RNA sequence: AAAGUUGCUGCAGUUAAAAAGCUCGUAGUUGGAUCUCUCUCGGCCGAAGCGUUUACUUUGAAAAAAUU
């Protein structure tokens, strides 16, 4: 109690703050690489889209737009980028 | 290969401009090295004896230079001894509008040609291998400030070598002591 | 706190502390403008623009990968509405609350938001105007709504 | 709405180091604020503090001490000529030993007896005691 | 309780004698 | 003058004098962070454009005695 380094915090801390509330903010979002199970292609998606995003060959729904972060279709594969 | 702005080769520059002619006679970068040139170069001892060589080039072909930094280096390294290369942008500083000057200032400066600016470009551009994640500046009790720089850790061990010549090479071209570090978590 | 609204929230966007393109994005600068000229062409608002290329074509900020932001890139090309798109939304607003004033006159809720708006119209025509995105005529009538739309 | 970022950061040492904190946040930065905590710490005041640097107006982190009572800001940034200086310090430090008036003058941020020592005046900032 | 002016003259003084008390301590450090 | 009962220094406004039903709403007041001297003619110098203009600060001159 009344004795805590400000300058080094350690991660489980500042993963657990507010985004804008971190020593130096930065944004929970993400973007990822998205592949359909009816096709090979790679489409890279925002992790909190709002639109919808379609194929470019098959025209599928890949994602939908939620209150936080998008639905991606059973069946979609994704891994995170960077 | 060489234009220096004050168009005087020196025996540095010749002779890593024959440098860059081998590498460009010899090596698979010959497309894109023949369109590019450079300006002007330096040789600092760093570290206590350890020699690093410097390479000023204009702006407009950084990032040219962006995309061959790494095998340009590791061949330079192969090249001479035990080294250290880096690459400096070209950056020109316009002095402070006062109530005492020349009359060339028509028109304000731009915001990239100030003190702040040049200098944040150029710690920007001694490590293309990592960037700069983070940045502090302590103030000590003495009131002499210090920089800490906080680099990339998924790539650390590219540079790790290289902070020292790193901090060596700032000061010497700015007059400010420099540290780098590399965070656990991002 | 909002201007008007007594609440005070806080959710909004972090931009990172990496200016810097990152390395995934194969993207060059000039496919991006073209993509914000079909885009345009398509009779899309600047924001929908940078939500669009958020989204789908992974572009993180597209002054930090163009070098300018969206607005001067279709104003270098001509492809920039005559007023700006904030003032455009609320001023849709406006005739989308008088009509239903028309049609309902018991709605004094709608008359206060009516009002509200207006408010926002003026304050940001000022701004305009001050700036010179405006001519000095230009004023917001009541009459003069539906056909700005 | 949020205006004179030092009073802020000046209420917020004082607030902090008033409840025996050790170390002390303070958002918005600025170079005025640095250059007063320099002043403070060339006076052995508030330790030693460093700038953090997001790319935005950064924050301070300052390592409160405890030698510090109160530190103040006089707003507005009052016309301060170089005799009024007695009368001003008269009103503002509780003695003659310890406490100081800082002043922006065309020499820059000093403190009262720097201001008296270079022989200029200038517009008053803070006072620390 | 008491009265305010008392006790504003004891918080007067209690902070004088705080006042030295810093003056005499800063003086031992010479 | 005590007197901080006119308060700039330096007062008050739950319950004692006293804060407006609520929101919008001119002017005025107040406003985040950021930017490190030279050209001509005359004997290293003198004239000239100043350098955006200020506000601010300092210096120098000039400024009845009496009173203090």
């Amino acid at each position: 109690p009344l004795a805590k380094d400000l300058l080094h915090p350690s991660p489980e801390e500042e993963k657990r703050k507010h985004k804008k509330k971190r020593l130096v903010q930065s944004p929970n979002s993400y973007f990822m690489d998205v592949k359909c199970p009816g096709c090979y292609k790679i489409t890279t998606v925002f992790s909190h889209a709002q639109t919808v995003v379609l194929c470019v060959g098959c025209s599928t729904v890949l994602c939908q737009p939620t209150g936080g972060k998008a639905r991606l279709t059973e069946g979609c594969s994704f891994r995170r980028k960077q | 290969i060489v234009k220096p702005n004050g168009e005087k080769p020196d025996e540095f520059e010749s002779g890593i401009s024959q440098a860059l002619l081998e590498l460009e006679m010899n090596s698979d970068l010959k497309a894109q090295l023949r369109e590019l040139n450079i300006t002007a170069a330096k040789e600092i001892e760093v570290g206590g004896g350890r020699k690093a060589i410097i390479i000023f080039v204009p702006v407009p072909q950084l990032k040219s230079f962006q995309k061959i930094q790494v095998r340009l280096v590791r061949e330079l390294e192969k090249k001479f001894s035990g080294k250290h290369v880096v690459f400096i942008a070209q950056r020109r500083i316009l002095p402070k509008p006062t109530r005492k000057s020349r009359t060339k200032n028509k028109q304000k400066r731009p915001r990239s040609r100030t003190l702040t600016a040049v200098h944040d470009a150029i710690l920007e551009d001694l490590v293309f291998p990592s960037e700069i994640v983070g940045k502090r500046i302590r103030v000590k009790l003495d009131g002499s400030r210090l920089i800490k720089v906080h680099l990339d850790k998924a790539q650390q061990n590219n540079v790790e070598h290289k902070v020292e010549t790193f901090s060596g090479v700032y000061k010497k071209l700015t007059g400010k002591d420099v540290n780098f570090e590399f965070p656990e978590f991002q | 706190g909002r201007m008007h609204a007594p609440g005070k929230g806080l959710s909004q966007s972090a931009l990172p502390y990496r200016r810097s393109v990152p390395t995934w994005l194969k993207l060059t600068s000039d496919d991006v403008k073209e993509q914000i000229y079909k885009l345009a062409k398509k009779g899309l608002t600047p924001s929908q623009i940078g939500v669009i290329l958020r989204d789908s074509h992974g572009v993180a900020q597209v002054r930090f990968v163009t070098g300018n932001k969206i607005l001067r890139i279709l104003k270098s090309k001509g492809l920039a509405p005559d007023l700006p798109e904030d003032l455009y939304h609320l001023i849709k607003k406006a005739v989308a609350v008088r009509k239903h004033l028309e049609r309902n006159r018991k709605d004094k809720d709608a008359k206060f938001r009516l009002i509200l708006i207006e408010s926002r119209i003026h304050r940001l025509a000022r701004y305009y105007k001050t700036k010179r995105v405006l001519p000095p005529n230009w004023k917001y009538e009541s009459s003069t709504a539906s056909a700005l739309v | 709405v949020r205006m004179n970022v030092l009073a802020d950061a000046l209420k917020s040492i004082n607030n902090a180091e008033k409840r025996g904190k050790r170390q002390v946040l303070i958002r918005p930065c600025s170079k005025v604020i640095v250059r007063f905590l320099t002043v403070m710490m060339k006076h052995g005041y508030i330790g030693e503090f460093e700038i953090i640097d997001d790319h935005r107006a950064g924050k301070i982190v300052v390592n409160l001490t405890g030698r510090l009572n109160k530190c103040g800001v006089i707003s507005p940034r009052f016309d301060v000529q170089l005799k009024d200086l007695e009368k001003w310090q008269n009103n503002l430090l509780p003695s003659r030993q310890f406490g100081f008036i800082v002043l922006t003058t065309s020499a820059g941020i000093m403190d009262h007896e720097e201001a008296r020592r270079k022989h200029t005046g200038g517009k008053i900032l803070g006072f620390f005691f | 309780v008491l009265p305010k002016k008392e006790k504003m003259k004891l918080r007067r003084e209690q902070w004088l004698q705080k006042i030295e008390a810093i003056k005499l301590a800063e003086q031992k450090h010479r």
